């Protein structure tokens, strides 16, 4: 089950992202909702993992926000 | 048997009355507040239209109808353009007056979608994908 | 419809509307009043007048509460308590009523005509409450004193002032006072219109 | 039907409205995919409205001259000429009549397509001068109106009344009104809507409603106008707080470039945009199926209903979607018999109007518009008024009209498609008279087994077999279709949402008189057809169709669909040659249909009874509110004597105005395995207690999205979900006895699921605690017993 | 048997309060507890969803380098990334070629 593994992480990842409130910056959460929508309706898998590390660098892009090393351990 | 019976029944009966109380106060005190709320709602949003261009209007018309879109349209002090696009911006509220429904307006503060101000010199051909469309563009008669 | 007994301030429902102002009064309080005089009818949320159609009864020592609805004597269901019972008259939180026993000058209130001086006396002299009640009820006497009062036809119209107005037929004339402002009225047939005030 | 169109090909080249290659552009009929068509179209205006004239001109060269005569379209030339004598009659001169019953009746629809009657907005009537400019107050166009039909259609026998409220009944209101909303687009559309007046309350000016100018039904006056009032009852705090002219007075102007419908006022000083988040996720349960041998690389059963997200603007975009309702005059004969038909339809319930104690609200909690959302839900308001008032409410909006908002929200529910849906809540003031009027009849249509609107007839307890055998009414060689509408909800033309309200309020012939009757539709007119939406914080103007928030939604698109049904019928009969049908009584038929859909003034309710009683006979329906199955006779259907699906591609592309691509148009031919998909539900055939049943069976992936992806967190824990999944085993057990195995095994699934929820419950609890007495009942949602007994007949 | 009935009752009634008790305390901790909940769960997956690009960049962002905005897809677009320090720069730098 390696293709439908790469959605569920995307509908976690977004629920994560909105809970930083990146809601206000209008023009990113566009961009987010964007590859997430998208992600959903892949047939393929290389182009799933395009949109998602974009998605996760729009979530890293923040230095601050979501403690690293706490959890990367 | 008899007398017992006659109490249990006492004790349902009692209880019914009294919720049923708590529910008449209850009702009643909700309904005075609504129509406070409903009353003071209405005086409030009166006290406020131009009632000086709008007596003139209605006076001036023949039986007292007058559809309602006209109201505003002719009655308004403000105006909030919506743009979706550098273009229809330059097609539409360029510069600093621009005019609509027959009269002349001037720009006074144009708000993004982040509610932010924009200063009317950053919109420009070159500058458009840093600000995050539309632009809720306000205005004032004159 | 829920207030603070003029007496024991604890939250009730319950009001003499034999009192010509119907104010609050707390369960065991409005017991006091309804004994004691001829304020013979207690009116709840819902009046308490017997619900049987045809029995017209009023007071409530006379009620039994029955099934939804509080009926006399004659027409009670089965199971039906009295109204009135330990002191109290049945109405919301009867277990927090805590009362008094000021009914006393309550009652002189209540059964006074203000045509006395000591019932002004008293009237000044009393309880915060009830001085505000007393201001109430005389200014309702004396308004209804006023309007007891009745018309005045105007025989001749002098000048604008000076006036042949002729009173009321078999009334006691009102006399010739500043206080007692007039409003006036002009008949069409047809639509009666108010001319102001003189 | 455009595999093979080449005709209205070779006149849009002909005469120059849109050269060759246009066509060599895939995809171009679609009203959908590039509405720029109807721009090509309109290019025929001032050629059809040239051939009006010289149709006058040409009636009264006839009565002048002395001839009688009947005019065929057939003999008309595009350019405008006439020439074709061959069965005039003479006369003595100055007496003649033309008989024009049957040219202005089958060009109606065309009147709207290409857009004849715009050069008379332009002044002087001519093409290239300038517009023309009407007074911005002008409020009643009663003698525009007049003078336009007096100079095209001359001859046309019956009458007009420009102000449909001085109208007869239910066959003279359709006509004016389909005369108007053609006559209402040379008009200027800032002129619409409601109609105020400036009246005084205890000595304080107001701004309220007292009329209406509809573009279909005209001007409509209020009838109990109270100057100078004193006091403020609550019936009138009501009425005069749901009213909208207070708002958009009250507000500022407001121009919108984001869409292209109309715009009001805006009642904030900011526009307020809207989010959808996504959903949360069961992972406890994911890794479970992922476990048990799913999800696999390659397998049948996957993932396809997730939680769509939407950005900031999409409500106004939704809201945009409704630039396909367009201004459409359908035909005004063969409207007007299946009016009486789609009638015989609804025979058998009752209804009418009730009180006010008898009315049953279902549930009570749940918002009630706007502005009343900003105090209470509807409880307050349905237990503050008492019974006295809220039928002085009911008794006086039959005799008057009250506008209304009505709100505009985003749906958060699963789904299988990235568009978001909106959900229009109108305002309780519309749906308390609603309610009372409609209650008697929808509560005696829901509870009626064995008819053609199904509606309240669950698929439990053999239901689903009962609507199948019900349906093969004994047609002779039975081929069960389908269909679907496009946007259904955003392009029923005005005139099918009229005749829908009508047929729903033609019970009420005794509990109320005529003009109540008017007035109350009036009001169901000004409510729920042309409203005052309020998307995001600033008013808006629905052009027109249906909403799906109020109380006769469902039923009214039932009416709707049988509607459209009967139509493409009747077009499908007609248009067959005739010459060539062998039968001797269905050649009659015909030949009678003709002439009393044409040539006949007057019910026939003889005739009306034949030919429901062939349809019912040959055409056998079951509908619930647009999800339609037929089992239509097959020899006939083939010869050409009852619908086919390019039938309803037709009747959908000059009535609906939208293009029904039979990409998504089942039609099975074989009667046992039932209706390839009715109601979202397969059917399969299954054997079960030595005789053969139908069950439904949903679509598995639907079945595991509902499981896996829940939209609150609290739902992701096995606290309620106990009971959550009881329900989705009872909705799935069909796939039991389905012959691909892994349907048969999203069953299993969940039936291990509850078990193993249901252990680690009882040692959390026995860990909290150290007791549990009787919680053994739970020891037979776990065998596949329970739900067995779920689709069998006895109860 | 009254006495029975009696105690019958008393059990039924003890069991509401039994089993209601618990899904309030469980409700409760779970709304609460949620911020974290998220998170923990999301770094689960993205180990186990065992990629190799994600796994880089998240290491690299792990120890300092973190990109300031999108990175994008097509083979012409702008990217901006920070360096911390020497050892990280030719740990990733390469003549003209900055892998990440
Ligand atoms: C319903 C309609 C109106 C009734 C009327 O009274 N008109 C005005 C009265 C005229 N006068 C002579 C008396 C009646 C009246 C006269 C009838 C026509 C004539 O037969 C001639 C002709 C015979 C052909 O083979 C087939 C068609 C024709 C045109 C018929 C059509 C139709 O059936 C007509 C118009
Ligand atoms: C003879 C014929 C049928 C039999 C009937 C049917 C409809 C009638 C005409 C139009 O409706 C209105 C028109 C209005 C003018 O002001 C006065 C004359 C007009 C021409 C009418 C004349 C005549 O009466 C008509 C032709
Ligand atoms: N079988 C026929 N042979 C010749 N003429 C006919 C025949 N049937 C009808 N007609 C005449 O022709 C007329 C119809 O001709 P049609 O084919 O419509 O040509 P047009 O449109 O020019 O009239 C009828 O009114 C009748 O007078
Ligand atoms: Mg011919
Ligand atoms: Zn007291
Ligand atoms: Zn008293
Ligand atoms: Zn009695
Ligand atoms: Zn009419
Ligand atoms: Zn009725």
């Amino acid at each position: 089950s390696k293709m439908s593994d790469v959605k569920c992480t995307s509908v976690v990842l977004l629920s994560v992202l909105q809970q930083l409130r990146v809601e206000s910056s209008s023009k990113l959460w566009a961009q987010c909702v964007q590859l997430h929508n998208d992600i959903l309706l892949a047939k393929d898998t290389t182009e799933a993992f395009e949109k998602m590390v974009s998605l996760l660098s729009v979530l890293l892009s923040m230095q601050g926000a979501v403690d690293i090393n706490k959890l990367c351990e | 048997d008899r007398d017992a019976a006659m109490q249990r029944k006492l004790e349902k009966m009692a209880d019914q009355a009294m919720t049923q109380m708590y529910k008449q106060a209850r009702s009643e005190d909700k309904r005075a507040k609504v129509t406070s709320a409903m009353q003071t709602m209405l005086f409030t949003m009166l006290r406020k239209l131009d009632n000086d261009a709008l007596n003139n209007i209605i006076n001036n018309a023949r039986d007292g109808c007058v559809p309602l879109n006209i109201i505003p349209l002719t009655t308004a002090a403000k105006l909030m353009v919506v743009i979706p696009d550098y273009n229809t911006y330059k097609n539409t509220c360029d510069g600093t007056t621009f005019t609509y429904a027959s009269a002349l307006w001037e720009i006074q503060q144009v708000v993004d979608a982040d509610s932010k101000i924009v200063q009317l010199s950053e919109i420009s051909m070159d500058n458009s994908p840093n600000l995050a469309w539309p632009l809720i563009v306000t205005a004032l008669r004159a | 419809a829920v207030g603070a007994c003029v007496l024991c301030n604890s939250q009730t429902s319950l009001r003499c509307g034999a009192c010509i102002r119907r104010p609050f009064l707390c369960c065991k309080c409005c017991y006091d009043h309804v004994i004691s005089t001829s304020h013979k009818l207690v009116l709840s949320v819902n009046p308490y007048v017997c619900n049987a159609p045809g029995c017209d009864v009023t007071d409530v020592t006379q009620l039994y509460l029955g099934g939804m609805s509080y009926y006399c004597k004659s027409h009670k269901p089965p199971i039906s308590f009295p109204l009135c019972a330990n002191g109290q008259v049945f109405g919301l939180y009867k277990n927090t009523c805590v009362g008094s026993d000021n009914v006393t000058d309550f009652n002189a209130i209540a059964t006074c005509d203000w045509t006395n001086a000591g019932d002004y006396i008293l009237a000044n002299t009393c309880t915060e409450r009830l001085k505000l009640f007393a201001a109430e009820t005389l200014k309702a006497t004396e308004e209804t004193f006023k309007l007891s009062y009745g018309i005045a036809t105007v025989r001749e119209v002098l000048s604008d002032r000076e006036l042949h107005l002729s009173w009321e037929v078999g009334k006691p004339r009102p006399p010739l006072n500043r206080n007692y402002v007039f409003t006036g009225y002009r008949v069409t047939k047809n639509s009666k219109v108010q001319i102001g005030e003189y | 039907d455009e595999g093979n169109c080449d005709t209205l090909k070779e006149i849009l080249v002909t005469y120059n409205c849109c050269d060759d290659d246009y066509f060599n552009k895939k995809d171009w009929y679609d009203f959908v995919e590039n509405p720029d068509i109807l721009r090509v179209y309109a290019n025929l205006g001032e050629r059809v409205r040239q051939a009006l004239l010289k149709t006058v001109q040409f009636c009264d060269a006839m009565r002048n001259a002395g001839i009688v005569g009947v005019l065929t379209l057939d003999n008309q030339d595009l350019n405008g000429n006439w020439y074709d004598f061959g069965d005039f009659i003479q006369t003595t001169p100055g007496s003649g009549v033309p008989v024009v019953d049957s040219y202005y009746s089958l060009l109606m629809p065309i009147l709207t397509l290409t857009r004849a009657l715009t050069a008379e907005s332009h002044v002087d009537t001519d093409l290239t001068k300038p517009y023309i400019k009407w007074d911005l107050l002008k409020y009643d166009f009663t003698e525009e109106r007049l003078k336009l039909f007096d100079r095209y259609f001359k001859y046309w026998d019956q009458t007009y009344h420009p102000n449909c409220v001085n109208c007869l009944d239910d066959r003279c209101i359709l006509h004016c009104a389909n005369f108007n909303v053609l006559f209402s687009t040379v008009f200027p559309p800032t002129s619409f809507g409601p109609l105020v007046r400036k009246i005084f309350v205890d000595g304080v000016p107001f701004v309220v409603s007292t009329g209406y100018h509809f573009r279909e039904l005209g001007v409509v006056h209020n009838q109990d106008v109270n100057l100078h009032s004193s006091r403020l009852s609550f019936k009138e705090l009501l009425v005069y707080a749901a009213d909208p002219a207070m708002h958009a007075a009250s507000g500022n102007l407001l121009l919108d470039k984001r869409t292209t419908c109309f715009s009001v006022a805006a009642l904030t000083n900011n526009v307020a945009f809207q989010t959808v988040k996504p959903g949360n996720f069961n992972k406890d349960f994911y890794d479970f199926a992922v476990s048990k041998g799913f999800f696999k690389e390659g397998s049948s059963v996957e993932l396809k209903h997730f939680f769509f997200a939407q950005d900031g603007n999409a409500a106004i975009s939704d809201y945009d979607y409704y630039r396909y309702n367009l201004p459409t005059m359908c035909d005004i004969r063969q409207l007007l018999f299946v009016v009486e038909v789609v009638d015989k339809y609804f025979d058998c319930y009752d209804g009418g109007c009730i009180n006010a104690n008898q009315v049953i609200v279902n549930n009570l909690d749940k918002s009630a518009g706007f502005p009343f959302n900003k105090w209470g839900k509807a409880r307050l308001y349905y237990d503050s008024m008492s019974y006295e008032d809220q039928d002085a409410l009911f008794a006086y909006t039959k005799r008057n009209v009250i506008p209304t908002i009505t709100q505009m929200n985003l749906k958060y529910a699963i789904s299988a498609k990235n568009r978001a849906r909106t959900v229009a809540g109108v305002s309780i003031c519309s749906t308390m008279t609603n309610r009372q009027f409609h209650q008697k009849l929808l509560k005696s249509i829901a509870a009626t087994r064995g008819a053609t609107v199904v509606i309240g007839t669950s698929k439990f307890y053999g239901g689903w077999h009962n609507m199948l055998k019900t349906v093969y009414s004994d047609v002779e060689n039975p081929h069960l279709m389908g269909w679907d509408y496009p946007k259904c909800d955003r392009a029923m033309p005005n005139m099918l949402r009229i005749m829908a309200s009508l047929v729903l309020a033609r019970k009420h012939t005794t509990c109320c008189s005529l003009s109540h009757r008017f007035y109350r539709l009036a009001n169901e007119c000004a409510q729920v057809l042309s409203e005052m939406v309020m998307c995001g914080g600033s008013l808006y103007v629905k052009p027109g169709g249906t909403s799906s928030g109020d109380a006769t939604t469902a039923y009214a698109n039932s009416v709707f669909n049988i509607c459209q049904a009967v139509t493409a019928n009747v077009n499908a009969l007609l248009s067959t040659d005739g010459n060539k049908i062998a039968d001797k009584y269905v050649r009659n038929l015909q030949h009678r249909l003709y002439e009393c859909l044409y040539r006949n003034r007057d019910v026939d309710t003889d005739f009306v009874n034949e030919f429901y009683a062939y349809l019912r006979k040959h055409f056998s329906m079951m509908i619930l509110s647009d999800d339609a199955v037929v089992c239509f006779n097959s020899t006939y259907a083939s010869q050409g004597l009852v619908a086919s699906i390019k039938n309803f591609k037709s009747v959908l592309y000059y009535q609906n105005n939208v293009f029904m691509s039979e990409a998504k148009c089942w039609t099975e031919t074989d009667l046992t395995k039932g209706p390839h998909e009715f109601c979202s539900q397969h059917t399969m055939l299954v054997k079960q207690g030595d005789d053969y049943v139908y069950l439904p069976y949903p679509d598995p992936s639907r079945i595991l999205g509902a499981g896996c992806f829940v939209d609150d967190i609290v739902k992701t824990d096995g606290t309620l979900m106990i009971e959550r999944f009881v329900s989705l085993a009872i909705d799935a057990y069909p796939l039991t006895k389905h012959p691909n195995q892994e349907y048969a095994d999203v069953f299993h699934l969940y039936l291990q699921y509850i078990r193993k929820l249901h252990d680690e419950l009882t040692g959390h609890m026995l860990d909290m605690y150290s007791v549990m007495l009787t919680n053994d009942n739970t020891s037979r949602y776990w065998e596949p017993e329970f739900y067995e007994a779920m689709y069998t007949p006895h109860t």
